[PDB]
C-alpha cells in the first residue's frame, strides 16, 4: 500500500508505490476510491481516480489491487443500469438509502443473491473445454432466455466436475477445470479487463443491415450489423434521439446503451420508457428493458469515469456477441470521452495534439471502434455474434472539423452527419443527406437482392433526385426560379415532398415512431413512382402548372402515406400502398388523357 | 430523531500557517503544510487584517496551492497567517434563507443576522443518482406563448435563456419567474447574480419585491465589482441552497443564474492563471464538466416532491451560438430560449426566436391530459411554416415578391401575423397554454388543410 | 451561412480578395442599374409619346 | 428596346440584391469563421510553446 | 531593504524581500526606479519596473514602500497634468529643466510648497470621525472652491486634536486621530490604492441627465449623471467636439480626462486645447482647467502607466464624487488601454483570450465601469456625488469586432456612434442617429415627467420619423421619388428639416453651441408640432406641394428656431417658442 | 533617433528622420525576443512590439522650449501587402498618417507609385495654410482627392456601361485621371518640385473641369485662382 503524494483534480500521484503496473487498478484514498495508474516515475505512480477526488489528503493510503480494470460478466447484466465503473445504480441507491452516488461504494457488480436456473450444456465430465466454450445456459429473463454461460477466454483444460441442473447464485461454483494438474474453479460470472478486447475466432464481413427503423437512415445510409457508425451534429440535432430510436426498435438482440457524458434526465427517460415498450421478437410482447443494459456516466459525474464507461459498455457488448447475440452498443456523446481524455492529459501536463486533445486520441478511438464487427465466437458450438457501434460524436461549436469528429470519420464506415439548420425547422432526424454516407451500401446488395430487390435502385434514384434538386435550389436562391424548366420544377417539387414527408420522420408519434423496412420500401416506391410518372406526364406534353392542380389529390395521398401505422401488419400496409399506387396511376392517366 | 446534527456538535482546532512560500497571480503556494486536504476552504489573514477565503487546488506533498477568491493583492510572505479549516466550503443552509439577500460568498448583505444553519452542505454538491432521477413530465404554463406552445418548459427542466449583450433577457426571465405555474395542479425561487451590473441587480431585487416573490426568494448577488473568482462559487452556493430547499424541505425551486457568460469568463480567467489546457476560444478544456456540475443540479428525484427548475440566463458574445459558452450550455442543458437581436431591433417583445430555441422535455408533458391533444402537432407545424416563411422572406429579399409562389406568399402572411401577433406579448400579459394553442390554430388556418403537411389527419379533422 | 473552405492563411487572403471583388461588383452593378433605369424611364416616356 | 432593357434591369437588380444579401453575408461570415479558426490555431501553438518553455525552465531549475 | 538578483527586460527579480506583498510599489535600483511586485517566490520577488530598466546592476538596493499602486488624493491636483502613474508632468518639466522625463524622477504628485486655506468643519476634538467624514474645506480655485478634506476611507477613530482655521501646506499635520491606542496624524492629502474602488455608503439610481449640451446627445441618446457611455473615436469623427462639449458645458463640477495611450501629438493637441477652453460659470468666464485634471499619457510612456491610466483617472473621479461633486471622467481610446493590458499580459506570459487579449479583459472592464454611478458619499454629512464615464472605444483596425470594443459596448449603456461618412459630409457632430442608442431613456422618465413632461414622447416621435425617413430614402433610391405618397413626402421633408436644423449643430456659433435642455425640448416640440400639423393638413385633403408652398414661411421659422439665442434666459426662449409655435399652427391651418 | 534628438533639441534645428524597413526592424525584434525564452506573440512578433515601436516612433515632435523639431517618415515594408499585419497595424496606431506605395501604380509604371486614395495625413490641416505653403493648398488637395476618386469610379464604370454613356463629369474625370497619374503623381527620380510648383501643376490639372464643377474648392479660391 502506497500513499497519496499529490492531488490535482482527477490525478493522484501516489508515492511509495514500487511495484504498480500500468493501467493497474488502485483504491486511492480512505474511502477506497477506484483509480487506475497511467504514468510511473520511480516510486510515484500517477493515478487517475474514477470518483470525486475532493477531500483527499496527502498520506491517504492507496492499495494496489493487482488487476487491471475488470468488468464482471455473466447473468444479471441485462435490464440494469451501471455507473462508469461497473457499479449498479439501483444497488448503490438501495445501499446508500440516498439519491446521491457516495464516494467509494463497492457494491458487487452483479447481484449475488438472485439465483439462476442453470442447465448444463453439451459438455460432459472429462471433455476438453477451450476458452469461450458454452457449458450451460441460465434463464436470465423472458427475452434474453438461455443466457449461455461462456468459459473465460483465457481458460482451458479438461472438465473435472460440472454442476448439475438447478438454481445457483453467482458465487456458487458451477464448473472446475483441471489444467496441467492445477484445478481452477469457475462460477457463473468471470471478470474481464475492459481495455483488452475479448478474443473471437475470426471476424466476418457484416452483410445484414441494422434496421434502425428510420426511413432516412435505413433507406439512404444503411448500417449493417457489425459496422461502426458516427452521428456528428451540434446540440439539438438529434443524435440522442436517433440513438434512442435505434435502441428502442432495432433488430439487435441485445443492446448496451452507454451514456458517456450524457444528461441524467436522458437516462431517466430511458429507464421509464423502455419498460413501457415491447419488442415483437422472441415470439412474445416482452419489454425492451429486458434486453438493454445501461452504462450511465452522466456529464457531471467524474471526468475520468467516462473512459471507464465507454470501455465497460463495449466489453459488455463483446461478451453478448461471444454469446451469439447481434449486439448494438450505443456510445452516447462519444466526444465527451475525448474531452475526458483532454482533461486528464491537461492534468498530466502531456503535450497536446490538435485542439488540446492528447496525441493518442485517434489511436484510442480507432482501437475502440475496431472492437465492433460480426465475428464467430471463440469456442464450440459455432456462434456468429455481432457488435454494432453507433456513437454520437458531439462537435465543439457544431463544426465537423473537430479533431474527435475527424478521428471518428477516419475509422467509422458510416457517417450520419446531422444538420443543425434542418434540426431547427424540426425537420427530423435532420440527416444531412449531402455529406452523410454509408460504406455498407455495396455490402448490402447481397441482402437487398434476397429481400426487396428494387431497394438499391430506389435508393440511388432518390439520392439522384435529392442531389439534383439541392443543386437546383442553390442556383435558384441566387438566380430566381424563372429560368427553371418544367422537368426542373418537378424535380424541385418532388424533392421538397421527399424531404417534408419521407426523409422527415416524426419520432414520438404513433404512426412514425418505427417505419420498418417494408413500409419504408413501399413509401420509397410510391415517391419514386410519383416522380417518374410526373416526369413522363410532362414529357407527354401536359403542363406542370395544370398538372399540379389536377394531381394535388395524388400528391397529398403520397404525402399522407407516412400516416399508415406499421402496426397494421406487413400485409395490410403493403395492400394499402398497392392501392395508393393504383390510385396514383389512374389519376395521372385521367389527368393526361 | 435528527441525530446527524449531534454528530457534528464537536470542536476541532485549526492550524494557522505563516508559511506562505510564494504567490503568483491568484494562487498562493504554501509549504510545511500538515497533511493538506485537496479542496479545503482556507481563511487567509492579510497583514492589514483583511480576511480572504481560499480553497486548495493542488496538494503536492507538504505543499498546498491555495487560490483566493478575493484576489492576492496585498498578500505578504512574512505576515499573512493562512488557517486551514479542514473541510471543503460549506454554506449554512436553512429554511430561513428564503427572503434574504446574500453576497457572492453567501455572507448576508441585507443587514440581517448570520444564517441560523439547519445543516452545512458542500457547495460542490454530489451527482444525483441517475436511477434516482425522475423525468420531468409536469409542464409549466410559463405565460409567454413563444415558450408555452413552442420550446415548452417542464418542471425539472434546465432551460437557459440565450441573449445578446443588450437584449431584454432579464425582463423575459422576470416574466417567466413571475408567471410560471403548473398547468394542471408556488415556486420558491433562488437567484444567483454573477457579474451583473448594479442596474440589473436592482431590477431583479425590485421586481421580486414588486411581485411579492421576495418573501420566498434568496438572492446571491455577485455584482461586477465583486471579486472575479467568487463568481465560481456563487452558482454552486445558489444551487446548494436550492438543492437543500427542494430535495429536503420538498419545495419547487426556480433557480435563476444570471449572466452565466460571466461565470464562464471567471472560469477562463482562473484557468489561464493555472496554464491549463485551453479548450476552444481560450475557455478551459474541462469547462464542459465545470458547467455540467452547475446545470445538472436540476430535475426531480424519486421519492421526493421537490424539484429544481433552472433558467440560467446567458449572454452570448457577439450573438454567436457557436461560441463555447452557448455551445456547451446547449449540450449540457435541456433546451434554450434564444432571444433574438434581430427581433428586438424589429421591436417584438419578447424577442424569442423559436427556430434556434429548443426544449428536450417537450416530447413529454404534451398531449392527453397534460395539455390539449393538438399541442404536439401544432408546435411542429408552426415551426415548419415559420421556417418556410423565413426562407421565402430571404428569397423575396433576393429576387422580389413577384417570384414568390402561393405557398411562399402564405408563408409571408403567416410569418408576419406570427411575429407581430403570436410571439409579441405584453410584459405582464400571461397566456394560458390553451389560449396560446387557440391563437396558433388561428394562425394555421391561413393554410388549407392540404398544405398542413405535419398535422395528423385526426388532429386536422378534430381541430381545423 | 458560411462556405466549407478549409481555414488557412492563403484561404483567408483569397476569401478577403473575393469579398473585395464582390463589393466592387455590387457597387458597379448598382450604378449600372441606376443608369439603365434612368434610360428605362426615358424609354417609357418616349413610348407614351 | 424597352422589353430588352427591362429584362436586363431585372437581371441586374436581381444580381445586386443577391450580392448584397447572400454573397456579402456569406463571405463575411466565412471571413469571421476563418479568422476565428486561425486564432484558435495560434492559441493552440501558443499553449504548446508555453508547455515547452515550462518544461525547459523546470529542467533548468532542476540543474 | 531588498536587492537586485536578476534583470531580464522589464521584469526584475530581487532577493532578500521577505515581507513584500504583491502589487506593492518598490523603488528599484540606485535611481529609485518604481516597479510593482508581480509575483513572489520565497525571498525573491519578481518586479515589473515601470521605466526603462537598462542599467540595473545586481546587488542594487531596492526599497519597499508598503503600498500598492497609489494615487495621491488631496488639494492641488486640480488644473495639473499627470501621467498614468500619477507623476505631475508640469512639475517634472520645471524640476528637471529638460523636455524629457528623467528616468526615475520622484517629484511628489501634489505640490508640497503650496499653501492652502484650511477651514475646519463641524467636527471638533473628542467627536468620533469615520472614514469619508468631512472635517474641513480648502479653497482651491474659483470654480472648485470648498475642496473638502475627507478622512481616509479605511481610517476610523476619535479626534484627539484638530488644527484651527489657517494657511497650511501638505505633509503638515492637519488632524490627529486616536483609535484603540496609537495616533493617526493625518494631512490634507491621503494616498489610495488605485485598483481598489473607493467605498460609498450606497449606490443610488442614476436618475438625472448629464447634459452634454449638444441637441442630439441631450435629446435622442441621453446620458445620465453616473452613466457610462461609449464613443467610436475615429480619426476626425468629432470625439474632440464631444469631449470639449462635456468638459466645458456638462453639469459635472469636475472633469477627469485620461489619455490612456493616445499618440504624442494628439496629446499635445489636447494639452494645448484644454487650457484655451473657457467655461462661462455663474460668476464670469473662467478657465475650464480649474475644474479639469488631465491624465495625459502618450504611447512613449511606460506600459504600466498606460495600463493604470484609466484606473488613476477613475480613482480621482471617485475621490471628487466622495466630495459631493458630480464628475465626468472622459477616457480617450480605451482600446489603447486594452492594448497596454495585452502588452503587460504578454510580458507576464499569461495565456491569450479572444484575439490575444488577456483572459481577464472583460472582468477588468466590468469592474472598472461599475465604479461609475451616482452614489451617496461615505460618512457624514450626507452628500450625493456621481462619476460618469465617457470612454472613447477607438476600434482596432476600424472594426467593432475587437474584444475590447465588444465588452465596452456590452457594458456601457450609451453609444454615441460617430460616423466617418457623416463627419466627411460636414454634418457636425456626425452622430449617426441610426446606430447610436441610450438605454438610460427609461430611467430618465423620473426626471422628464417632473421637469419637461412631453419630452420622452417627442423623442420617440422623432426616432419613429427618422426610421420612416430611412425607409422612405430606401424607397426613393429603389424607385422614383415621386411615387411616394403625400404623407411619406411630408415625413421625408420634416426629417430633412430635422437633420439640417435640429441635429446638425455648429460648435462655433454663439447661438448654436450649448443648447440647454429647455431649448432642446422647446425646439423638439416645435418640430414635431410642425410635422403633426403637416400630417393633419395632408389628411384634410390639401395637396402636399401646395401646402408646402403656402407654409414655407412656417418652415423657415421652424428652421431658424435653432438660432434663438439661449442667453436670453429660459423664460424669454419659452415665450419666443410659443409665439413661433402659434404662427406655425395658424399658418398651417388657414392655408388649406 | 538619438542623433535626431541631439541635433533637434540640444541644437536648435529641424530634423527629418527617415527610418527604412521597419519590417526588418520588427524581424530583428522578433529575433531578440526569441533569443530569450520569450514565447512569440500575435504573429511571431513579440506581444510588446507596440511598446517597442512606440518608443522608436514617439521620439519626435515639436517642443515648447526648443526651436527644433523631429519629423519621422518611417519607410515600412508591408508583407503580402496586408495592412492588418502587426507592423502596419501598430505603426498606424502610433503614427499620424499613412503613405501608401501602390503595387498597381508601380506596375503601371508611375513613379513614384503613391496612390492618394488610401493615403492620408492627419496633421495636413496644421501644415497646409495661409502662412505655410500657398493659401489654396487646403481646398486644392481636397478637390484633387475628390476628383481622383471620381475618376477611379468612372474608370471602373466605363468597362461596364460604355464610354459614351458616362456623364459629362465622369467623361472629364477620365481625362483628369489620365493627365493626373501621367503628369502629377508621375515624377522623375531627380525632379524636385517645390510645393508652389506642385500646386501650380495641380491647378493646371483642375482647369480641365469648368469653374462650376470644382465643388470642393472655396468660391474665394476659385475667384483668385483659375
Ligand atoms: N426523430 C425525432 N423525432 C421527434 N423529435 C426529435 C427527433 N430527433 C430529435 N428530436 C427532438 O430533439 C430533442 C432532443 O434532441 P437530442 O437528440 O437530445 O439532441 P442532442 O443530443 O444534440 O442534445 C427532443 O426534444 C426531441 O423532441
Amino acid at each position: 500500500y502506497g500513499a497519496i503524494y499529490s492531488v490535482s483534480g482527477p490525478v493522484v500521484i501516489a508515492e511509495n508505490m514500487i511495484g504498480c503496473a500500468m493501467y493497474e487498478l488502485v483504491k486511492v484514498g480512505h474511502d477506497n476510491l477506484v483509480g487506475e495508474v497511467i504514468r510511473i516515475d520511480g516510486d510515484k505512480a500517477t493515478i487517475q481516480v474514477y470518483e470525486e477526488t475532493a477531500g483527499l489528503t496527502v498520506g491517504d493510503p492507496v492499495l494496489r489491487t493487482g488487476k487491471p480494470l475488470s468488468v464482471e460478466l455473466g447473468p444479471g447484466l441485462m435490464e440494469t443500469i451501471y455507473d462508469g465503473i461497473q457499479r449498479p445504480l439501483k444497488a448503490i441507491k438501495e445501499e446508500s438509502q440516498s439519491i446521491y452516488i457516495p464516494r467509494g461504494i463497492d457494491t458487487p457488480a452483479l447481484d449475488r443473491t438472485i439465483k439462476w436456473q442453470f442447465t448444463p450444456g453439451k459438455f460432459q465430465v472429462g471433455d476438453h473445454i477451450s476458452g469461450g466454450d458454452i457449458y450451460g445456459s441460465v434463464f436470465e429473463n423472458s427475452l434474453i432466455s438461455s443466457h449461455k454461460i461462456l468459459l473465460p477466454p483465457r481458460s482451458r483444460g479438461t472438465i473435472t466436475w460440472i454442476a448439475p441442473a438447478g438454481e445457483y447464485t453467482l458465487d456458487e461454483k458451477i464448473l472446475e477445470v483441471e489444467f496441467d494438474g492445477k484445478k481452477s474453479d469457475f462460477t457463473l460470472y468471470h471478470t474481464w479487463p475492459v481495455r483488452v478486447p475479448r478474443p473471437v475466432t475470426e471476424k466476418l464481413s457484416a452483410d445484414y443491415p441494422l434496421l434502425t427503423g428510420q426511413r432516412v437512415l435505413d433507406a439512404l445510409f444503411p448500417c449493417v450489423q457489425g459496422g461502426t457508425t458516427c452521428i456528428p451534429g451540434a446540440f439539438g440535432c438529434g443524435k440522442t434521439v436517433i440513438s434512442q430510436s435505434l435502441s428502442k426498435y432495432s433488430n439487435s438482440d441485445a443492446i448496451i446503451y452507454v451514456g458517456c457524458g450524457e444528461r441524467g434526465n436522458e437516462m431517466a427517460e430511458v429507464l421509464m420508457e423502455f419498460p413501457e415498450l415491447y419488442t415483437e421478437m422472441s415470439g412474445t410482447k416482452e419489454p425492451i428493458m429486458k434486453r438493454t443494459t445501461l452504462v450511465a456516466n452522466t456529464s457531471n459525474m467524474p471526468v475520468a469515469a467516462r473512459e471507464a464507461s465507454i470501455y465497460t459498455g463495449i466489453t459488455l457488448a463483446e461478451y453478448f456477441r461471444d454469446q451469439g447475440k447481434n449486439v448494438s452498443m450505443i456510445a452516447d456523446s462519444s466526444s465527451r470521452w475525448a474531452e475526458a481524455l483532454r482533461e486528464i492529459s491537461g492534468r498530466l501536463g502531456e503535450m497536446p495534439a490538435d485542439q488540446g486533445f492528447p496525441a493518442y486520441l485517434g489511436a484510442k478511438l480507432a482501437s475502440f471502434y475496431e472492437r465492433a464487427g460480426k465475428a464467430v465466437a471463440l469456442g464450440s458450438p459455432d456462434r456468429t455474434g455481432s457488435v454494432s457501434i453507433v456513437a454520437a460524436v458531439s462537435p465543439a461549436g457544431g463544426d465537423f472539423s473537430d479533431p474527435v469528429t475527424t478521428a471518428t470519420l477516419g475509422i467509422t464506415q458510416v457517417f450520419w452527419g446531422l444538420d443543425k439548420k434542418l434540426a431547427q425547422r424540426k425537420h427530423f432526424p435532420s440527416i444531412n443527406t449531402s455529406v452523410s454516407y454509408s460504406k455498407y451500401t455495396n455490402v448490402l446488395n447481397k441482402f437487398y437482392d434476397s429481400n426487396y430487390p428494387e431497394f438499391p435502385v430506389l435508393r440511388d434514384r432518390m439520392k439522384e433526385i435529392l442531389s439534383n434538386a439541392e443543386e437546383l435550389e442553390q442556383v435558384v436562391q441566387l438566380v430566381g426560379k424563372s429560368a427553371l424548366s418544367d422537368s426542373d420544377k418537378i424535380t424541385l417539387d418532388v424533392a421538397t415532398l421527399i424531404k417534408e414527408d419521407f426523409l422527415q420522420q416524426n419520432g414520438y408519434s404513433t404512426y412514425d415512431a418505427f417505419c420498418p423496412i417494408w413500409k419504408t420500401f413501399d413509401m420509397m416506391r410510391a415517391f419514386i413512382s410519383y416522380h417518374d410518372e410526373a416526369q413522363k406526364a410532362v414529357a407527354n406534353g401536359a403542363n406542370w402548372s395544370k398538372l399540379a392542380d389536377s394531381t394535388g389529390d395524388v400528391k397529398h395521398a403520397v404525402s399522407s402515406s407516412k400516416f399508415f401505422e406499421p402496426s397494421r401488419g406487413e400485409k395490410e400496409v403493403h395492400g394499402e400502398f398497392e392501392k395508393l399506387l393504383s390510385t396514383m396511376q389512374e389519376r395521372f392517366a385521367e389527368s393526361t388523357d | 430523531n435528527k441525530k446527524a446534527v449531534e454528530q457534528g456538535f464537536n470542536v476541532k482546532p485549526r492550524l494557522n500557517y505563516n508559511t506562505v512560500s510564494g504567490v503568483n497571480g491568484p494562487l498562493v503556494i504554501l509549504e510545511k503544510v500538515k497533511f493538506p486536504r485537496y479542496n479545503e476552504i482556507v481563511n487567509l489573514t492579510l497583514p492589514d487584517g483583511t480576511v480572504r477565503q481560499g480553497q486548495v487546488l493542488e496538494i503536492r506533498g507538504d505543499r498546498a496551492i491555495v487560490q483566493v477568491f478575493e484576489g492576492t493583492s496585498g498578500i505578504d510572505v512574512k505576515k499573512t497567517t493562512v488557517e486551514f479549516t479542514g473541510e471543503s466550503l460549506r454554506i449554512p443552509v436553512s429554511e430561513d434563507m428564503l427572503g434574504r439577500i446574500f453576497d457572492g460568498s453567501g455572507r448576508p448583505i441585507d443587514n440581517g443576522p448570520k444564517v441560523f444553519a439547519e445543516d452545512y452542505l458542500d457547495i460542490n454538491g454530489s451527482p444525483i443518482n441517475p436511477y434516482a432521477r425522475i423525468y420531468p413530465e409536469e409542464m409549466i404554463s410559463t405565460g409567454v406563448s413563444a415558450i408555452d406552445t413552442m420550446n415548452s418548459i417542464a418542471r425539472g427542466q434546465k432551460i437557459p435563456i440565450f441573449s445578446a449583450s443588450g437584449l431584454p433577457h432579464n425582463e423575459i426571465a422576470a416574466q417567466i419567474c413571475r408567471q410560471a405555474g403548473l398547468v394542471r395542479p408556488n415556486f420558491s425561487i433562488v437567484f444567483a447574480a454573477m457579474g451583473v451590473n448594479l442596474e440589473t441587480a436592482r431590477f431583479f431585487k425590485q421586481d421580486f419585491e414588486e411581485n411579492g416573490s421576495l418573501e420566498r426568494t434568496s438572492l446571491f448577488l455577485n455584482l461586477a465589482n465583486d471579486p472575479t473568482i467568487e463568481r465560481i462559487i456563487t452558482p454552486r452556493l445558489a444551487l446548494t441552497t436550492a438543492e437543500y430547499l427542494a430535495y429536503q424541505t420538498e419545495r419547487h425551486v426556480l433557480t435563476i443564474l444570471t449572466d452565466m457568460s460571466s461565470y464562464a469568463d471567471a472560469l477562463r480567467e482562473v484557468s489561464a492563471a493555472r496554464e491549463e489546457v485551453p479548450g476552444r476560444r481560450g475557455y478551459p478544456g474541462y469547462m464542459y464538466t465545470d458547467l455540467s456540475t452547475i446545470y445538472e443540479r436540476a430535475g426531480r428525484v424519486e421519492g421526493r416532491n421537490g424539484s429544481i427548475t433552472q433558467i440560467p440566463i446567458l449572454t452570448m458574445p457577439n450573438d454567436d451560438i457557436t461560441h463555447p459558452i452557448p455551445d456547451l450550455t446547449g449540450y449540457i442543458t435541456e433546451g434554450q430560449i434564444f432571444v433574438d437581436r434581430q427581433l428586438h431591433n424589429k421591436g417584438i417583445y419578447p424577442p424569442i426566436n423559436v427556430l434556434p430555441s429548443l426544449s428536450r422535455l417537450m416530447k413529454s408533458a404534451i398531449g392527453e391530459g397534460m395539455t390539449r391533444k393538438d399541442h404536439g402537432d401544432v408546435s411542429n407545424q408552426l415551426y415548419a411554416k415559420y421556417a418556410i416563411g423565413k426562407d421565402a422572406a430571404a428569397m423575396k429579399a433576393v429576387v422580389g415578391e413577384e417570384a414568390l409562389s402561393i405557398e411562399d406568399k402564405l408563408s409571408l402572411e403567416f410569418l408576419e401575423k406570427f411575429e407581430k401577433t403570436f410571439i409579441t406579448q405584453g410584459a405582464y400579459e400571461d397566456r394560458t397554454v390553451f389560449e396560446s394553442l387557440d391563437q396558433a390554430w388561428s394562425l394555421l388556418r391561413i393554410y388549407p388543410k392540404e398544405m398542413l403537411n405535419r398535422i395528423s389527419p385526426k388532429i386536422l379533422d378534430e381541430f381545423y | 451561412n458560411r462556405e466549407q473552405v478549409f481555414p488557412t492563411r492563403m484561404t483567408l487572403g483569397l476569401m478577403k480578395t473575393k469579398l473585395k471583388g464582390a463589393n466592387q461588383g455590387y457597387s458597379l452593378l448598382k450604378r449600372k442599374s441606376e443608369a439603365l433605369t434612368k434610360r428605362f424611364r426615358d424609354i417609357t416616356k418616349r413610348i407614351d409619346d | 428596346a424597352f422589353i430588352i432593357l427591362d429584362e436586363v434591369i431585372k437581371v441586374t437588380n436581381r444580381r445586386v440584391n443577391a450580392i448584397e444579401h447572400v454573397i456579402i453575408p456569406r463571405t463575411e461570415n466565412t471571413i469571421a469563421y476563418i479568422n476565428s479558426e486561425l486564432d484558435e490555431l495560434d492559441r493552440e501553438e501558443f499553449y504548446r510553446l508555453k508547455k515547452v518553455q515550462e518544461k525547459k525552465q523546470n529542467e533548468t531549475a532542476k540543474l
